[PDB]
């Protein structure tokens, strides 16, 4: 198995491992690369699809 | 044209990574010569 590394956005990256989510308590978290702080609490916002 | 106002949301992200500098269309045609429909 050989890995070639060439000018393009090496789509073959591999697994990550996800944990269960808390709510309703300050803590720290991972959101495929977006790292933050705070609490999370059920939302209203009318996001669209994209 | 029509006057108005409507975004275009995103429907296709490709990575390609080609250089692209002219291009055409395509049209579908009918056998009766042929007949082709008014668009524009
Ligand atoms: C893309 O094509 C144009 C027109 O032939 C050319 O001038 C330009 O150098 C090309 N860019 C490349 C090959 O990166």
């Amino acid at each position: 198995l050989s890995f070639e590394l060439l000018h393009a956005p090496a789509t073959v990256c591999g697994p990550k491992k996800s944990t269960n989510l808390v709510k309703n308590k300050c803590v720290n978290f991972n959101f495929n690369g977006l790292k933050g702080t705070g609490v999370l609490t059920e939302s209203n916002k009318k996001f669209l699809p994209f | 044209l029509p006057q108005g106002f409507s975004a275009l949301e995103p429907l296709v992200d490709l990575p390609i990574g080609i250089n692209i500098t002219r291009f055409q269309t395509l049209l579908a045609l009918h056998r009766s010569g042929w007949t082709a429909g008014a668009a524009a």
